[PDB]
């Protein structure tokens, strides 16, 4: 009905154009919607080329026949979002969003993690049950692989590792679990959180002491 | 047929604030409405659609700055908040009922601002 | 300033109607339309019905036979109404308004979970230690999402990570982390405050070392 390509690339600082094409969009206005990755929801052009106040100048919009099209000038990282086009269709002149665009913006600094390992706390060991959290943030790109070593031994079995997410400054940010009962805790003495980003490993370390 | 007087003349020195109220006329279906600022061009300020609703004119956060009321005959009232006058908000503002089956009907304020 | 909060139940079993409310404020419901979008986990914006600013209503055809939205003009709130719920209504739902079709203001959504299991509330425990010192709080094994977290009542905002969750065969987890200056600390109290509206749960922990 409204159909825009899935994704889209920019590298930082050149200009990326989207596109939205329906059938009615030469007799209705298209108006384009930003999603952050906490999912708010701005518009930023309104009826076709309008830009309403407090967005970017770096923000336009045209329309010929049946594409409307968005127009980021000067990509910044921020810019990296979901954009959504939202038109008019029928005889009722019912509302409808395109299938939106996922733009990456390329060309970021690269940013090595901080990583954080904490133990278990006295309350939770008290349950018999002990979880180990190793903080994961300020990374760029956002792919990042972690592996636990217990007495310099992998496991494998008790880890779960969150799918990276974005920061409020664009780097990215992940966390890692450890789950151990509280006897499999005391039976070992040595725990290491290993994260590995573009190649190189930073790793942390505590024991019980 | 309005570019010759029909409307009223509004003092106020700047800082003033006021309130700018219209009225439609009885017994006609209340098709749209809007206010206007008219200067060589008829620029819009805010518009309401009886089934659409509000729509601003611009980047405004024009909700604050329209209302409308209805009141016992049908009549709707359909108001302009101006704060903290400036000679920039002088001018001339314009009220326009689409109404049916009457057709326009026109208010005309003129600010005045010393 | 115009805010429109959607609220909900968060979880509702299948087979159940689920009642959404969008409260309006700096609008005049009166003269203003609210239409509900959703967007399931993942997936696009899908508008779903309007009501208009004289009563009326109109909805998506695929959705109709289902929907039912009203207002309450006086209390200045907007209900959805959606019976006989599937696992495939399982969405994040907003409420929007103004400019129709260009719509100006949106909430920010509230998530609906379709399940047949319970409310799980969360154990929250303490992340403590082993320049600036970083602690945390680790909320363990709730259902559904969300789940939120502020630090001393929100007096703490600067250097705080609130990480995504992690999904632990039917049970979430997530941490939340905060840096401060080691000379604040312990002296200065660091409490976390964890919410979770589903199960009506509020928890305050203080981390000690
Ligand atoms: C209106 O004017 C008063 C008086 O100077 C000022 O304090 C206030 O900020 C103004 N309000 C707006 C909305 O501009």
């Amino acid at each position: 009905e409204l159909i825009q390509p899935p994704s889209s690339s920019v590298t930082l600082g050149s200009t990326v154009s989207l596109t939205c094409v329906g059938d009615e969009l030469p007799k209705r206005y298209a108006y384009w919607y930003q999603q952050k990755p906490d999912q708010s929801i701005v518009r930023v052009i309104y009826e076709d080329s309008k830009r309403p106040s407090g967005i970017s100048d770096r923000f336009s919009g045209s329309s010929s026949g049946t594409t409307a099209t968005l127009t980021i000038r000067d990509a910044q990282a921020e810019d990296e979002a979901d954009y959504y086009c939202l038109s008019t269709y029928s005889d009722d002149k019912l509302p409808i969003f395109g299938g939106g665009t996922k733009l990456t913006v390329l060309g970021q600094p690269k940013s090595s993690p901080s990583v954080t390992l904490f133990p278990p706390s006295s309350e939770e060991l008290e349950t018999n049950k002990a979880t180990l959290v190793c903080t994961i943030t300020d990374f760029y790109p956002g792919v990042v692989t972690v592996d636990w070593k217990v007495d310099g031994t992998p496991v494998t079995q008790g880890m779960e590792t969150t799918q990276p997410s974005k920061q409020s400054n664009n780097k990215y940010m992940a966390s890692s679990y450890l789950t151990l009962t509280a006897r499999a805790w005391e039976r070992h003495s040595s725990y290491s959180c290993q994260v590995t980003h573009e190649g190189h490993t930073v790793e942390k370390s505590l024991s019980r002491a | 047929e309005e570019l010759f007087n029909v409307g009223d003349d509004v003092y106020a020195l700047p800082g003033s604030d006021i309130n700018l109220t219209c009225q439609t006329k009885e017994k006609n279906f209340l098709v749209q409405m809007q206010w206007s600022k008219v200067t060589d061009k008829n620029d819009m300020i805010a518009l309401y659609h009886p089934q659409y609703g509000l729509y601003c004119g611009q980047e405004h956060a024009c909700e604050s700055q329209v209302a409308a009321t209805e009141t016992e005959k049908g009549v709707t009232n359909w108001t302009l908040y101006l704060r903290n006058i400036s000679s920039a908000l002088g001018g001339k503002y314009e009220c326009i009922f689409t109404l049916y089956p009457e057709g326009i009907k026109t208010t005309v304020y003129n600010l005045i601002v010393e | 300033q115009v805010q429109l909060k959607e609220s909900g139940p968060g979880l509702v079993q299948p087979s159940q109607t689920l009642s959404l409310t969008c409260t309006v404020s700096g609008l005049s419901l009166t003269n203003n339309i609210v239409s509900w979008i959703r967007q399931p986990p993942g997936k696009g914006l899908e508008w779903m019905g309007v009501i208009w600013s004289n009563g009326g209503t109109d909805y998506n055809s695929a959705i109709k036979s289902r929907l039912s939205i009203t207002r309450d003009t006086s209390k200045s709130q907007v209900f959805l109404k959606m019976n006989s719920l599937q696992t495939e209504d399982t969405a994040m739902y907003f409420c929007a308004s103004r400019d129709y079709p260009g719509f100006a203001y949106w909430g920010q959504g509230t998530l609906v979970t379709v399940s047949s299991a319970k409310t799980t509330p969360p154990s929250v425990y303490p992340l403590a230690p082993g320049s600036m010192v970083t602690l945390g709080c680790l909320v363990k094994g709730y259902f559904p999402e969300p789940v939120t977290v502020t630090w001393n009542s929100g007096s703490l905002s600067s250097g705080v990570h609130t990480f995504p969750a992690v999904l632990q065969s039917d049970l979430y987890t997530l941490s939340s982390s905060v840096t401060v200056p080691s000379s604040t600390w312990p002296s200065e109290t660091v409490t976390c405050n964890v919410a979770h509206p589903a199960s009506s749960t509020k928890v305050d922990k203080k981390i000690v070392p």
